[PDB]
């Protein structure tokens, strides 16, 4: 089977909502269901919310329902070569990209789509060390860590992300602690400021 | 050593969650020896 | 008086958030407290951030708020005042997002003409959302402390932005979308076998 | 009077929607509406 797992916070977003928030750390991969699964091990089951409890859009409530439905068995997350990686064992398709952690970029494209087959990489620790040892010499630019999925919709390309259904982030606790160790050190992304004093 | 660069915070993490930190210094000298330059 | 859900974040990060009933108005004030007759302390970037230079200028931007910005609700309007060095300026959003496509709103004055909302645009916003108009009305209320709108850059970059939702205008909008009123005007769900 | 309200599960939340209802007799007639079509 699969070792050497890394521990993920996963949050979700139905409408600009926040519904689920949990620190899940699966030895055996993880996959992000949109209903009660049968639990199973490897690729434990990761159950998002109905969104009956947390929205009252009837609309929205009706679409996000159905996004759910289309994940199928799953979204897969699993790590593997230090590397990660995700596969959509659904229906519905899935966009992802690197962001902030309050924020995903919607000024640019995706970085990829989402792989069917099992080839499909989100991440690569190689950048992320570069950056970060760079990030303390003095670049500026913190590494990112952030993983978002669109799930059953497109990239919101220049339109407010809080308006998509079902937004998924996920970071590695790993490596969000290796940069706030870097932070810690003495590094700064602050480049640019102008406060407004009177 | 090595131990000495992990942050020091009021709740702990636990082992299993600092090894995934140590794990990436271990296997990268070139991160490991830039941590040690801000030291 | 009006409760309000204020949230605080430093550099993109949550820090504060609590549901407070002031009658006698609010206060959003840093370290550097002050009794006038209710305050709102924000707190302090040590215990939530590492960024060193980004905790020294949150410092700065919180000092620069000295006796705070006030906020207060008067003819079916909120009005919002500064009284301290650092400026602000507000703009109406959503609860995880302002709008950084367009400017702020306006800037927050220095004297008790604040006008950052008024309900009479919220209700007919809210008639025609219920008739079928498909835009709900925002109340989310933003402030950019000590610095400039971010316009055209990521609001997270932000030193100190705080939310003020007031509770009586989310609820009332609960209840119309549980009334049949919804907003998804436009959704191209990307779901297929191929 | 408390029964166009939801039931879920703030009193002051509670009465200042109901000044703002008996302020505005037009948001009466819309969420009325919503019900009784």
């Amino acid at each position: 089977l699969a070792e050497e797992q890394w521990e993920f916070e996963v949050t979700a977003f139905y409408r600009g909502r926040q519904v689920f928030q949990q620190t899940l750390f699966c030895p055996g991969g993880l996959r992000l269901v949109g209903s009660t699964a049968d639990m199973t091990l490897p690729w434990q089951p990761v159950t998002l919310p109905d969104p009956e409890g947390f929205l009252t859009d009837k609309l929205v409530k009706e679409y996000v329902g159905q996004v759910l439905k289309g994940l199928g068995n799953g979204l897969a997350l699993w790590q593997a070569g230090q590397c990660l990686w995700a596969q959509r064992l659904g229906h519905s398709h899935a966009f992802w990209a690197l962001g902030e952690e309050l924020l995903p970029d919607s000024g640019r494209g995706p970085d990829g789509e989402v792989h069917k087959d099992k080839d499909g990489a989100v991440f690569d620790l190689r950048p992320f060390v570069a950056d970060l040892i760079a990030f303390m010499e003095g670049s500026g630019h913190s590494p990112r860590y952030t993983l978002w999925f669109c799930m059953g919709e497109m990239w919101p390309q220049d339109q407010p992300w809080v308006k998509r259904l079902v937004m998924v982030k996920v970071v590695p606790t790993c490596l969000k602690e290796l940069l706030e160790m870097a932070r810690e050190g003495g590094a700064s992304s602050l480049k640019t400021v102008d406060l407004h004093i009177s | 050593a090595l131990q000495d660069l992990l942050r020091t915070l009021k709740s702990p993490s636990s082992p299993q969650q600092q090894q995934q930190v140590l794990n990436i210094l271990k296997s990268n000298p070139q991160l490991m020896a830039a941590f040690i330059k801000q030291r």
